[PDB]
C-alpha cells in the first residue's frame, strides 16, 4: 500500500461489490475493476513489465474477507522471494487492508 | 487358424481400436507400415510380402475420426477399403444410426466383413468396440450385431462397450441410446465386457499419479485389457482360454451377460520399483472394489463368475493359492448356485509396455472379467434416468422423426425392467 | 461435405456476416483475395463446409449477401475481404424498406426473395452434402427482419430436412434503436418459431456490457460486437469443421438443446474474454473457461439465467484439453447450480471438444443455453407490442403495405403461447 493514490481509488470501486457475500463473487469480474484503477490513478505511468504480474487472488464470509492482491513472480527473480516472502507479504497485506477500511469507514462517518 | 475379426464402431470404438492396434503392432514386432524388421495370425493377415494387414474394420458415420486414422502414423497399416466411413454422423441419435443413416452403410460393412471372413480359415468370432451413449455406437452397433446374427448365427460376438458413467456424462440423451442398445443387442449378443470412463479416471488418478488424463490413457488401459483377453489366441500359455471359453464360463443365463473388466498391475514406474507385485498381490488388487473399471461397488452384489487371465511369469500353484485366499475372504461373496466361480487362464507372454504410456513394465499381470449382480444397480440408475426423461417425453421427437416409434421406447423400457427382474431373481439364494 | 449456406440480410446481418467471414478466413488461412496462405493441412481438410474452390485454387465463400439498400453492399464490397465474395451473390434492391417489416416481407421482399431464392438454389445444387443454412439478421430492423423471415420460410418449405439456424440480433431492453422495433420483432419471432431449428438471440446491450465490463473497451464500436458474435458462430461451426476428441455438428447440438420443437431460442456466449490489461494475470484453464461461460454477465442476451432454469446447455470447447477436467467441471457446475437446471432432464449439458483453438488463443469455448429466461425477453417484446397495438400506433404503415390486424393478433398470440410454454417448462 505504499502508493496511497492507487489504493484510494481501488477502495471506492470495490465498495459496491465486496458488500455482497462471497458466494456470488467470481474473480473474472474484479480484474476489470483493478485494471480500471491502474488506468485512472497515477499508477498508469509505470513499467509495463511489473504491471503484467500485478493481479488479484481470492482467499479461501464477505467480500472484505477474501480479497487480496498477489503479484506472482516466477523465473530468476523468484530466487529472492522463494515462496516464503509471498507467504509473508499476504500475511502483512491483511493487516494493512483492515487498518485501511477501518479508516475510510471513519472518514465516511465524519 | 483361430482367426478373429475386431469391429470398431463410432469415435470411441475407433480410438480404442487405434490404441489396440498400436499395442498389437508393438507386441508382435510389426512396424506401423505393416512390415516386420503364427502368433500374428489370429489378428493379422500376410499378403505375399512382409505386409501384415490387421483383421479389423473401422466403421463410423463421420469422416473425422476415420480420416485421422487414414493420415496418422498407421496410415499404411490398415487396408484402405476396411476403413469404412459415412458423411453425416448419427448425432447422438439411436434412430439415425440404426434406421436412417445406418441403413446406407450397413451393406458395405457387411460386405467387408464377409471378405474378411472368407479370408479366414476358422473364425472364432467378432470383437465389437463401441460406446453405449453414442449415435453410431448404439444404433449402428445394434443393427450390425443383428445382421451378423442373421449371417453368422453361430460365431461368438463379444463386445467391448463403454458403459455410461454414474455421474460424469458427455451427452444428454445417453439413457435413451443406452436402453435401446441394451434391448436390441441383448437380443443378439453373447457377452459384453463393460467399462466406465469415470472408473478409469479414478484408477488413473489413484494408481498412475496422473491428475489430467485424456482419452488416450483410457484407451491404452482398455487396449491392455483387450490384449490380456486375446493373449491366449495370440500366444502360448499353460492354460489357454478361447472366446467360447469366455462365453461359456461368464454367462450363466442368456440375458445376464454383462461382466466387468479389471486390470491389476496399473502402476507407475516409481511405484512399480518400490513394489514386489506378485500373483497374490495382483489378484487382491483385482478383487479390490476401488480397482474396478466399472463404477459399481462389488460389495453391493454377488459374483456369479470370474475369469482370471494371468500372463507373464505366473506359476499355477501361486494362482491356486491366491484364488483360495480370495474364496476364504468374507467381503467377497458369490452366488450360492455357483460353487465353482473361477475360470483361470495363464499366458507366458508378459504385457508389453507402449513407449510413451504410463503403465510400468511388469513381469506379470492379470485381467479379471467378473459377472456380478452389482451391475443391477447401474441398470437401475440408467432406467431411472430413462424414466424421468421419457415421462417428460424430452428429446423423443428427435428419435420419432427419424424412423422410430414411441412404442419402441416403451418396449425397450419394459425389456430393461425384465432384465432388472432377472438380475434380482438370480441374485437371491436358493431355498 | 456438410456444406453450410450463409445468408446475410439487412445492415446488421451484412456487417456481422462481414466480420464472420473475416474471422473464418483467419481460421482457415484464406487471403482477402481468396488464396490459401495458411500453414496447417487441417485448414483445407474441411474448407468445403464454408468455401467453394474456384478455378485458380481461390476460395469463394458460400455466402449470399441480400439487402434492400445498396449502401451496405457497397460498404462490404469496398472494404477489406470485400473482393472475397462472389459478385453474383450481391442481391440488392433500391428502396430500403424503411424500418417496416411489411415492406420487407410483402412488397419489395417478394421480388428480392425470388432473386435470392434463385441464387440459393444454385448454391445448394452446387453443394455435395448440404448440412444446412445459417442466417444473420436483426429482428428490430426493416429488410433484415422481414426479408430474413421470408427467406427462412421459403427455404424451409424447399429444404425441410436441413438445419436452419439463425443468429438474430434481438431488441434491447433499455434503449431501442428503432421506434417500431416491437412490431418487427413480434412478427419476426412469430415466423421464426415455426421455421427455424436454432435461433441464437443476441442483444446489443449485453454486448456493450461485455465490452465495457469484461474487455474494458473505452470506445467499443460495432466492429467489436460483430467480432464477438462472429466468435460464437466460429466456435459452433468449428466444432463442426476441425477434428476433435468429441465432435458435434449443427444437428447434434440441435438434438441436444431442442427438447420440444418450439423451444429453440438460445443465449450464446464465449469463455476466454479478457481485457488486454488482465491477460497476464489470468490462468487459461478449463475451470476458468467454465466459470466464465456460466457467469450470467458473459451471456450475450440481456436475460438473467438466475430468473429461470436451464433446459439444456452446450459447451463447445476448442484446444488441447483433458476430457476429465471438462467433465468434472460440467458435473461441478450442475451440482452447484442444481436449482438453476431443470430436474426432469438429467445431465443438462452437451459437451463437444475440438482440437484446434482460435487464432491467438490456447483454449476457448462457446456456451449455448436453452433456458427459460428467454421468456423475459419475449415478455418485454409482448408488453411493448401490446402497448403500441392497443392504441394502434404506427400501424397504418403495416396495413397500407398490405397486412392485416389479424396477422398482428396471430403473432402476439403465438408469442404468448411461446412464453406460456417456457413458463410451464
Amino acid at each position: 500500500l505504499g502508493q496511497g493514490d492507487f489504493i484510494r481509488h481501488l477502495m471506492d470501486l470495490l465498495k459496491p461489490e465486496l458488500v455482497r457475500p462471497a458466494t456470488t463473487l467470481y474473480q473474472h469480474n474484479l480484474t476489470g475493476i483493478l485494471e480500471t484503477a491502474v488506468r485512472a490513478t497515477n499508477a498508469q505511468f509505470d513499467s509495463p513489465e511489473i504491471l503484467r504480474r500485478l493481479d488479484v487472488r481470492l482467499l479461501e464470509d464477505t467480500g472484505w474477507d477474501v480479497f487480496s492482491l498477489d503479484y506472482h513472480v516466477d523465473g530468476p527473480i523468484a530466487t529472492v522471494f522463494t515462496r516464503e516472502c509471498m507467504s509473508h507479504y499476504l500475511r502483512v497485506f491483511n493487516f494493512l487492508w483492515r487498518a485501511k477500511r477501518m479508516e475510510y469507514i471513519l472518514t465516511d462517518i465524519r | 487358424m483361430r482367426e478373429c475379426i475386431s469391429i470398431h464402431v463410432g469415435q470411441a470404438g475407433v480410438q480404442i481400436g487405434n490404441a489396440c492396434w498400436e499395442l498389437y503392432c508393438l507386441e508382435h514386432g510389426i512396424q506401423p507400415d505393416g512390415q516386420m524388421p503364427d502368433s500374428f495370425n489370429t489378428f493379422f493377415s500376410e499378403t505375399g510380402a512382409g505386409k501384415h494387414v490387421p483383421r479389423a474394420v473401422f466403421v463410423d458415420l463421420e469422416p473425422t475420426v476415420i480420416d485421422e486414422v487414414r493420415t496418422g502414423t498407421y496410415r499404411q497399416l490398415f487396408h484402405p477399403e476396411q476403413l469404412i466411413t459415412g458423411k453425416e454422423d448419427a448425432a447422438n441419435n439411436y434412430a439415425r444410426g440404426h434406421y436412417t443413416i445406418g441403413k446406407e452403410i450397413i451393406d458395405l460393412v457387411l460386405d467387408r466383413i464377409r471378405k474378411l471372413a472368407d479370408q479366414c480359415t476358422g473364425l472364432q468370432g467378432f470383437l465389437v468396440f463401441h460406446s453405449f451413449g453414442g449415435g453410431t455406437g448404439s444404433g449402428f452397433t445394434s443393427l450390425l450385431m443383428e445382421r451378423l446374427s442373421v449371417d453368422y448365427g453361430k460365431k461368438s460376438k463379444l463386445e467391448f462397450s463403454i458403459y455410461p458413467a454414474p455421474q460424469v456424462s458427455t451427452a444428454v440423451v445417453e439413457p435413451y441410446n443406452s436402453i435401446l442398445t441394451t434391448h436390441t443387442t441383448l437380443e443378439h449378443s453373447d457377452c459384453a465386457f463393460m467399462v466406465d470412463n469415470e472408473a478409469i479416471y479414478d484408477i488413473c488418478r489413484r494408481n498412475l499419479d496422473i491428475e489430467r488424463p485424456t482419452y488416450t490413457n483410457l484407451n491404452r488401459l482398455i487396449s491392455q485389457i483387450v490384449s490380456s483377453i486375446t493373449a491366449s489366441l495370440r500366444f502360448d500359455g499353460a492354460l489357454n482360454v478361447d472366446l467360447t471359453d469366455f462365453q461359456t464360463n461368464l454367462v450363466p443365463y442368456p440375458r445376464i451377460h454383462f461382466p466387468l473388466a479389471t486390470y491389476a498391475p496399473v502402476i507407475s514406474a516409481e511405484k512399480a520399483y518400490h513394489e514386489q507385485l506378485s500373483v497374490a498381490e495382483i489378484t487382491n488388487a483385482c478383487f479390490e472394489p476401488a480397482n474396478q473399471m466399472v463404477k459399481c461397488d462389488p460389495r453391493h452384489g454377488k459374483y456369479m463368475a470370474c475369469c482370471l487371465l494371468y500372463r507373464g511369469d505366473v506359476v499355477p500353484k501361486d494362482v491356486n493359492a491366491a484364488i483360495a485366499t480370495i474364496k476364504t475372504k468374507r467381503s467377497i461373496q458369490f452366488v450360492d448356485w455357483c460353487p465353482t466361480g473361477f475360470k483361470v487362464g495363464i499366458n507366458y507372454q508378459p504385457p508389453t509396455v507402449v513407449p510413451g504410456g504410463d503403465l510400468a513394465k511388469v513381469q506379470r499381470a492379470v485381467c479379471m472379467l467378473s459377472n456380478t449382480t452389482a451391475i443391477a444397480e447401474a441398470w437401475a440408475r440408467l432406467d431411472h434416468k430413462f424414466d424421468l426423461m421419457y415421462a417428460k417425453r424430452a428429446f423423443v421427437h428427435w428419435y420419432v422423426g427419424e424412423g422410430m416409434e414411441e412404442g419402441e421406447f416403451s418396449e425397450a423400457r419394459e425389456d430393461m425392467a425384465a432384465l432388472e427382474k432377472d438380475y434380482e431373481e438370480v441374485g437371491v439364494d436358493s431355498v | 461435405m456438410r456444406e453450410i449456406v450463409h445468408i446475410q440480410a439487412g445492415q446488421c446481418g451484412n456487417q456481422i456476416g462481414a466480420k464472420f467471414w473475416e474471422v473464418i478466413s483467419d481460421e482457415h488461412g484464406i487471403d482477402p483475395s481468396g488464396n490459401y496462405v495458411g500453414d496447417s493441412d487441417l485448414q483445407l481438410e474441411r474448407i468445403s463446409v464454408y468455401y467453394n474452390e474456384a478455378s485458380s485454387h481461390k476460395y469463394v465463400p458460400r455466402a449470399i449477401l441480400v439487402d434492400l439498400e445498396p449502401g451496405t453492399m457497397d460498404s462490404v464490397r469496398s472494404g477489406a475481404f470485400g473482393h472475397l465474395f462472389r459478385p453474383d451473390n450481391f442481391i440488392f434492391g433500391q428502396s430500403g424498406a424503411g424500418n417496416n417489416w411489411a415492406k420487407g416481407h410483402y412488397t419489395e421482399g417478394a421480388e428480392l426473395v425470388d432473386s435470392v431464392l434463385d441464387v440459393v438454389r444454385k448454391e445448394c445444387e452446387n453443394c455435395d452434402c448440404l448440412q444446412g443454412f445459417q442466417l444473420t439478421h436483426s429482428l428490430g430492423g426493416g429488410t433484415g427482419s422481414g426479408m430474413g423471415t421470408l427467406l427462412i420460410s421459403k427455404v424451409r418449405e424447399e429444404y425441410p430436412d436441413r438445419i436452419m439456424n439463425t443468429f438474430s440480433v434481438v431488441p434491447s431492453p433499455k434503449v431501442s434503436d428503432t421506434v417500431v422495433e416491437p412490431y418487427n420483432a413480434t412478427l419476426s419471432i412469430h415466423q421464426l418459431v415455426e421455421n427455424t431449428d436454432e435461433t441464437y438471440c443476441i442483444d446489443n446491450e449485453a454486448l456493450y456490457d461485455i465490452c465495457f465490463r469484461t474487455l474494458k473497451l473505452a470506445t467499443p464500436t460495432y466492429g467489436d460486437l460483430n467480432h464477438l458474435v462472429s466468435a460464437t458462430m466460429s466456435g459452433v461451426t468449428t466444432s463442426l469443421r476441425f477434428p476433435g476428441q468429441l465432435n458435434a455438428d449443427l444437428r447434434k447440438l440441435a438434438v441436444n438443446m431442442v427438447p420440444f420443437p418450439r423451444l429453440h431460442f438460445f443465449m450464446p456466449g464465449f469463455a476466454p474474454l479478457t481485457a488486454r490489461g488482465s491477460q497476464q494475470y489470468r490462468a487459461l484453464t478449463v475451470p476458468e473457461l467454465t466459470q466464465q461461460m456460466f457467469d450470467a454477465k458473459n451471456m450475450m442476451a440481456a436475460c438473467d439465467p438466475r430468473h429461470g432454469r436451464y433446459l439444456t446447455v452446450a459447451t463447445v470447447f476448442r484446444g488441447r484439453m483433458s476430457m476429465k477436467e471438462v467433465d468434472e467441471q460440467m458435473l461441478a457446475i450442475q451440482s452447484k447450480n442444481s436449482s438453476y437446471f431443470v430436474e426432469w432432464i438429467p445431465n443438462n449439458v452437451k459437451v463437444a471438444v475440438c482440437d484446434i483453438p482460435p487464432r491467438g488463443l490456447k483454449m476457448s469455448s462457446t456456451f449455448i443455453g436453452n433456458s427459460t429466461a428467454i421468456q423475459e425477453l419475449f415478455k418485454r417484446i409482448s408488453e411493448q407490442f401490446t402497448a403500441m397495438f392497443r392504441r394502434k400506433a404506427f400501424l397504418h404503415w403495416y396495413t397500407g403495405e398490405g397486412m392485416d390486424e389479424m396477422e398482428f393478433t396471430e403473432a402476439e398470440s403465438n408469442m404468448n403461447d411461446l412464453v406460456s410454454e417456457y413458463q410451464q417448462y
